[PDB]
């Protein structure tokens, strides 16, 4: 999965 | 209103030592009790819900994708019928999550966002509001799912409006607002074209405010830059 | 009983679901519903049972240490009062911790100790005792303390008793046994020099009939066996 | 802590 913050 | 009874200070505190014990369903009940005081929240404030929040539902975003495999599996061409209960409990999973998320946009809607005045607190919540809107899209497949979707746009879009006016490039809830806007577009919104192209120009604006800096805030900004930049490899 | 309109299998599938997807809590309350059905239980579902509840109350041990160490520094000489806030919370989840605790001893007082006649039924259950009343020796301070370590002892020894005529020395159940004991000695009642003797005690023993097992059994015996090892180094 | 199964 891509990176959220 | 479970916490009504508890200080507004006492929830807050009580939220840092769930954070400390990692306890973060509790945290995240003891900063609804805070929000439910009907005061703004300070920075540190908006950031223990969120944290909380994110923490818990990242914890069942992780059991569903679990469960969704197992499920699809069971649903290929050769698998041993398993009866109804893959499907049964990730429809609990499922249904925990929606209420999560159903009860943070709650908060944002009363009346965190239209109590929220300056750029730091209104970005912030809305940058929320599209995330919270974009975990429902992630499992959403009725007759909402287009309306759910629209709304995670429309929250990440007007929170993007504002942090261009009102923000420096650097500024980290903005490189963090535009990195996960960047993620909606490639993963929901089936547009991975603009997903690429706002995490570069994104990545590229901050790079040329860097040099305003202090040490610190360099740090914390670097920091989502590379995040930008792990997404980009992922997907060139 | 909430999953008493589940059916027994049904229950035991998502028990495995949901340690699939790390939702221990969950797995818990599935393997409840199973016990409450009031069959006996499989090798397979006893474990299902004892790794869900072992995860959860592990999980709270874990905040329960954070906060009581908390709570210490807050107690010593030099530190700024920060009011009832850490001692409350460290409470709550104390109180959590034995409800869980209460919860599983009641499943195996109700009924399963009493229908379990097989060594590995019997001993595993026992084990099972001696380790939750350990969990709540590990929180208790009142006039009852000295009972509750005197019911983990009581457990732990009628189990050590089945399992040293009735299993062999390398059988992991006796071994687990025996390691969980000799923590007991080690952390709740007093006794290192118990602890030390009785962990090498079954070290050695079970050496000796490691040559009469199979590749598989041996690396399970193994396994347990550099648990020991691992306490021993510790405490020597 | 020590190591309990
Ligand atoms: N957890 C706690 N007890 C506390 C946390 C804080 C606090 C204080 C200031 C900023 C932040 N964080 C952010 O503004 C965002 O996170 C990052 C910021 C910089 C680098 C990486 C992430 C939020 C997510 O969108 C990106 C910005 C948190 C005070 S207390
Ligand atoms: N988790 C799941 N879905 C399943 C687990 C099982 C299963 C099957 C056989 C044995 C065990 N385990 C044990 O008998 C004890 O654990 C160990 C054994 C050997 C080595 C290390 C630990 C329990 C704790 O006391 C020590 C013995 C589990 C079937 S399904």
């Amino acid at each position: 999965f891509p990176a959220t913050v | 209103g479970a916490m009504g009874s508890m200080e507004r200070a006492s929830l807050i505190q009580k939220a840092k030592l769930a954070e400390q014990a990692e306890r973060y369903e509790d945290m995240a009940a003891f900063m609804k009790g805070a929000v439910e005081k009907g005061e703004e929240l300070s920075c540190e404030e908006r950031n223990l819900l969120s944290v909380a929040y994110k923490n818990v539902v990242g914890g069942q975003r992780a059991a569903w994708r679990v469960l969704s495999s197992i499920e699809q599996k069971s649903n290929e061409e050769g698998s041993e019928e398993k009866g109804p209960e893959v499907r049964e409990y990730r429809e609990k999973v499922e249904t925990e999550l929606q209420g999560v998320c159903d009860t943070v946009l709650g908060l944002l809607d009363s009346h965190l966002i239209k109590e929220a005045g300056d750029a730091e607190s209104r970005v912030f919540y809305l940058k929320m509001k599209g995330d919270y809107y974009r975990y429902l899209a992630e499992v959403a497949t009725g007759d909402d799912k287009k309306r759910i979707i629209d709304s995670a746009r429309s929250a990440y879009q007007e929170a993007m409006d504002i942090s261009k006016k009102e923000m420096p490039p650097t500024n980290p809830i903005r490189l963090g607002l535009a990195l996960n806007f960047s993620v909606f577009h490639y993963e929901i919104a089936n547009s991975p074209e603009e997903a690429i192209s706002l995490a570069k120009t994104t990545f590229d604006e901050a790079m040329a405010d860097l040099h305003t800096l202090s040490e610190d805030s360099y740090k914390d900004s670097t920091l989502i830059m590379q995040l930008l930049r792990d997404n980009l490899t992922l997907w060139t």
